[PDB]
């Protein structure tokens, strides 16, 4: 019958450096900084190249810096065509207002541990 | 078990720090200083953005003006000088994030895309992007080349007060008025760890410069967070201190905490001990409400401390190199049992 | 309009906007309880607990729903979770009242042991003393008193409670053992000033003149910190009394002068009572 | 950038099939959001061109493919597989299809598998409901 | 007083209301907890919450009924009652 | 006003011409062009 | 009462949910395309 309040513990309430003032929370290593910043630089480079190559500026093509297995059998070559240069390059793109759902995958604890003059 | 925790606190003792007293008052601005930034290499100067829209570049060793950077039209809220670039990113509430090329002292880049007023910058120190967030409850990351909002960061409810960036994930340690210190995944765009231990608006998060931790400050509770997992390290003492505007963390583990009540409170960052509580004197003609310490920073070395207050003044605080552990021991180490803050 | 998935969607979007607003929670819980749907309400209040643990009314309303559903083992689980989260004193008091109206006396000692371990003040110890005193097992009550005095004698260095609460505990122990030798003994050991005053009062409750006189003497010195007091001190004495009188005199512009004169006179009187 | 759901019947009885991706091709025929559209030909000399008509999130919300609009596991219509799940579990599992535009966009962006999509998603509960179908056709 | 104490006192009041009135299974795969809840207890809670809501409803209507300084419409006399309560 | 340990600095005038940079544009190759 | 103060801001979640239209603005034209670096 301990299935109630599965996400709340004292290990969130209790400060960890309380028992030990020496408790080392070390800086990340130089190798970890290099790995994480190379990964995020490649990701930001992906998003900059996507948000520049989807522009109508021809001069956005200069500051920018395919085989697909389906279910079991279909080894598929994916060939993006040459679009017509006069047509809308993204005819599916349209101005629209969208309400995105703010889903709750896991219930987040909100932990507040703790008259006449106002 | 609580009695064991209190006894293990009372077993340990805090570290002594040198007492801070004021050394220099700079009275230049025609408005309130809202954020102070200092160059992370040279220590030749520090720039204080103020409500009279004019950032002023003051001098550490002499206290002189050298230049005035007045490209905004609204109140300059945050100023963040780059570490590996000769830039100066100046969030105001013009809805504009302006880049100041410090080899030219000119505006070069204007980051448009914010939906309301902006409150804070956070230059990611080992990449070429800046983290700007404000009243519109969403952090926009900005590639500094293409001026594009690269990664929106969705999930804070109210206006976002102070954003800090780390070189390793959590690469955006942000905090808002919904009392949440969210740790962000810049790749996934999702909050890895939502820290909901504060009660009111967290106006202040400061990076520890020599360990991977962030101190965050609500009213009368300042809490230190280990960013490796998102764990509480120390709940500071901070009883009846007031509304904390800004924090700043020394290299030598001295934590400033400026209150709206004019009070200062220097904290031993390891132990959570409050040792010194100043009273910032107002100017000779101020109102009593203008004692508040709006913003602060340390020196790169940490031996200085700069505060911009709301009495149109800039005060510099330095340690007593003549006091010892037996001369001025600070306040007493006695954790309080009526509070659960210990 | 009796469509419940719509009203549930509306309350859930309202919780998505501001989840901290408690009347929204209480009305959505009572909404799913008016339609006699308690499994939905138990999912709901488990969400309301895991969201806001430090809010009392969500806990107490879930405890009400499990009271009138008469699922007692659930309420055991609910309070043993809620008391693990170092809650307020009202939470533990409600859990003690729960395991009183569930007449299960062997559990309440463990409940008060963990409530000692959560909130150490002597009023909590005297809640546990009052529980065991109303429910009649004198070996267990003096076990509780002895454990309380052992925790006081082990937490002297902690400054966890005042000496006033130490006086509360030891005076309760003494006035309980009058119902006698133990209490006097505790006070004696306790002496090891305010606590001492308690011993005097207690002896008074149950040789007596000297302690009463001595006890009476203590407030006097306090008060001063006047002539009457000095006189009393003198009476109590002798050299010490004289000294006190002198001090008083010293303590005592025209008004000041008068006071000084009075003090001098007092000193003279003392000397006489006792030339150089 | 998720790869599409196209089942074995739309692509056909070939091993090497060349499809054409257009990023942000058209609005999907469920939620009217744009998506990367994949059009191809079943043979090399097919006269019919076959294109994906729903986006990937609308495909995985119904556990259906993007071209023939039938189930990914079973290759049957959505309404009838929901009817079969209602025959099995004695619970009217229906696919709640939207009709307002904002409701279409809202109902596609959320992370859930609506309708009878969760049963046919993993093969374990798929074969569980399959031998329950065999138990029904024994009765 | 305060919201904590007021929640405590309302809990004590509802236990007094019960004093004037007066298993657990799980599946393997789904893991959802089926609790047997007696129908008399279910609709007794339902009738109790509806009775508390209607009791509060009628007492709030009783406070709505009372009208006895200077006002133009109904919201205005409420605001003037608020200012008269501020005047101590 | 604050003591006689503390510098009090009333300053309204810029003590450096605004055309000069703050961070120096460093160049190792001495261009004599 | 048709004019009102601000309760909360238009959140950037609502701007992150909208799909963009490509409107090449007069100021997002490429300019200052070199990031200057400091000494170390
Ligand atoms: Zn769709
Ligand atoms: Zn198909």
């Amino acid at each position: 019958t301990d299935q109630i309040a599965k996400n709340v513990k004292l290990d969130d309430f209790i400060p960890k450096r309380q028992s030990n003032f020496e408790l080392s929370v070390p800086l990340p290593t130089k190798a970890e900084i290099q790995e994480c910043t190379a990964r995020t630089k490649s990701y930001i480079q992906r998003l900059v190249n996507a948000k520049l190559a989807n522009s109508n500026n021809r001069a956005s093509s200069r500051y920018v810096t395919a085989n697909l297995l389906l279910n079991n059998s279909h080894h598929i070559e994916v060939v993006s065509k040459q679009m017509d240069p006069l047509l809308p390059r993204f005819v599916g793109k349209k101005a629209r207002k969208v309400v995105a759902p703010t889903e709750n995958d896991e219930v987040v604890p909100v932990l507040h541990m703790d008259p006449n003059e106002w | 078990l609580i009695v064991n925790r209190y006894e293990k606190l009372l077993s340990q003792r805090p570290e002594w720090h040198a007492p801070w007293k004021l050394s220099r008052v700079i009275n230049g601005h025609l408005g309130w200083v809202r954020c102070v930034a200092i160059d992370p290499v040279d220590n030749e100067w520090f720039i204080t953005g103020s409500n009279d829209t004019t950032m002023k570049v003051w001098d550490l060793a002499t206290g002189k003006l050298k230049t005035t950077l007045a490209g905004h039209v609204m109140t300059v809220r945050d100023v963040a000088v780059s570490d590996r670039h000769p830039y100066l990113f100046s969030v105001s509430e013009d809805k504009t994030v302006k880049c100041w090329d410090l080899e030219k002292n000119q505006i070069i880049r204007d980051y448009y895309g914010h939906l309301s007023g902006v409150r804070t910058v956070s230059i990611h120190p080992t990449l070429d992007l800046i983290a700007t967030a404000g009243r519109d409850s969403v952090i926009k990351l900005w590639d500094m080349r293409t001026r594009i909002p690269v990664i929106t960061l969705v999930g804070h409810k109210g206006p976002i007060n102070q954003v800090q960036c780390t070189p390793v994930d959590p690469q955006v340690v942000s905090s808002s008025t919904d009392a949440t210190v969210r740790l962000w995944d810049v790749v996934a765009g999702k909050t890895m760890k939502v820290l909901t231990h504060h009660k009111r608006s967290v106006r202040a998060t400061a990076l520890h410069p020599k360990e991977f931790s962030v101190a965050s400050a609500c009213t009368d509770d300042i809490r230190s967070w280990g960013l490796a997992e998102g764990s509480l390290l120390t709940n500071f003492e901070s009883e009846k201190t007031g509304i904390i505007n800004t924090l700043s963390i020394n290299q030598d583990d001295v934590l400033f905490a400026g209150g709206d009540n004019g009070v200062l409170s220097f904290y031993d960052y390891k132990s959570g001990h409050k040792y010194q509580s100043l009273a910032t004197r107002e100017m000779v003609g101020s109102l009593e409400g203008e004692r508040s310490v709006l913003c602060s920073t340390f020196d790169k070395t940490g031996l200085r401390l700069i505060t911009g207050e709301a009495d149109k003044s800039i005060k510099i605080w330095k340690q007593d190199e003549t006091a010892t552990k037996e001369s001025e021991p600070g306040l007493a180490w006695n954790p309080n049992l009526s509070a659960k803050r210990f | 309009q009796h469509d419940m998935r719509r009203a549930r969607s509306i309350f859930e979007r309202a919780l998505l906007v501001d989840s901290s607003f408690i009347p929204l929670w209480i009305r959505y819980i009572d909404a799913e309880l008016k339609v006699k749907c308690i499994n939905h309400a138990r999912n709901l209040m488990n969400r309301a607990i895991s969201t806001l643990p430090r809010v009392d009314k969500l806990w107490y309303k879930y405890l009400i729903v499990e009271e009138s559903l008469n699922n007692v083992e659930i309420v055991r689980s609910l309070y043993t979770k809620w008391c693990s989260l170092e809650p307020g004193v009202n939470a533990w008091n409600s859990f003690v009242d729960f395991e009183i109206r569930q007449k299960n006396w062997n559990g309440v000692r463990e409940i008060y042991s963990k409530y000692v371990m959560a909130h150490p003040q002597m009023q909590t110890w005297l809640k546990w003393v009052r529980f065991e005193n109303r429910h009649g097992n004198t070996e267990f009550t003096r076990s509780v008193y002895s454990l309380a005095i052992d925790t006081v004698a082990n937490l002297q260095n902690l400054q966890i409670w005042s000496d006033m609460e130490v006086a509360k505990l030891v005076n309760s122990f003494a006035h309980w053992e009058a119902a006698y030798e133990r209490s006097s003994a505790l006070y004696q050991i306790a002496i090891e000033q305010l606590l001492k005053a308690g011993l005097l009062d207690f002896e008074k409750q149950f040789s007596i003149e000297e302690t009463i006189s001595y006890k009476r003497k203590m407030e006097y010195e306090t008060i001063l910190s006047d002539t009457w007091w000095l006189y009393l001190d003198l009476i109590s004495e002798p050299k010490q009394i004289m000294q006190t009188f002198e001090k008083a005199i010293v303590d005592s512009k025209n008004v000041q002068w008068k006071r000084y004169i009075y003090l001098w006179m007092r000193y003279i009187c003392y000397v006489e009572l006792e030339s150089l | 950038e998720p790869p599409p759901n196209i089942c074995e019947q739309c692509l056909g009885d070939e091993a090497n099939i060349r499809m054409t991706k257009i990023p942000q091709g058209s609005e999907c025929k469920i939620c009217t959001l744009p998506f990367t559209l994949y059009h191809f030909k079943t043979s090399k000399r097919s006269n019919n061109i076959i294109k994906t008509l729903i986006c990937v999130r609308c495909a995985t919300q119904r556990n259906i493919c993007q071209c023939c609009m039938l189930d990914s596991r079973w290759h049957i219509p959505i309404q009838l597989r929901d009817h079969l799940i209602s025959l099995v579990n004695e619970e009217n599992v229906m696919t709640e299809e939207a009709k307002n535009d904002m409701m279409k966009r809202f109902l596609s962006l959320k992370n859930v598998k609506l309708g009878g999509a969760q049963i046919t998603s993993d093969p374990s509960e798929a074969d569980n409901i399959v031998d329950k179908l065999k138990n029904i056709l024994l009765r | 007083i305060s919201y904590d104490q007021l929640a405590k006192l309302s809990y004590e009041k509802t236990l007094r209301n019960l004093a004037t009135q007066t298993k657990v299974q799980k599946d393997t795969k789904t893991g959802k907890i089926t609790i047997a809840d007696d129908d008399k207890l279910v609709n007794k809670l339902a009738v109790s919450l509806q009775s508390e809501s209607k009791k509060r409803y009628e007492a709030r209507k009783r406070q709505m009924q009372n009208a006895k300084e200077s006002f133009i419409n109904d919201k205005n006399k409420q605001f003037n009652e608020k200012l008269s309560r501020e005047s101590k | 006003p604050y003591g006689k340990e503390v510098e009090v600095l009333m300053e309204t005038k810029n003590t450096q011409s605004p055309q000069t940079p703050l961070v120096e544009p460093v160049t190792e190759r001495t261009k004599l062009q | 009462t048709s004019h009102r103060p601000q309760l909360e801001a238009r959140s950037g979640a609502k701007a992150a949910a909208y799909t963009p239209t490509g409107i090449e603005h007069a100021r997002l034209l490429p300019g200052h395309t070199t990031l200057k670096y400091r000494k170390f």
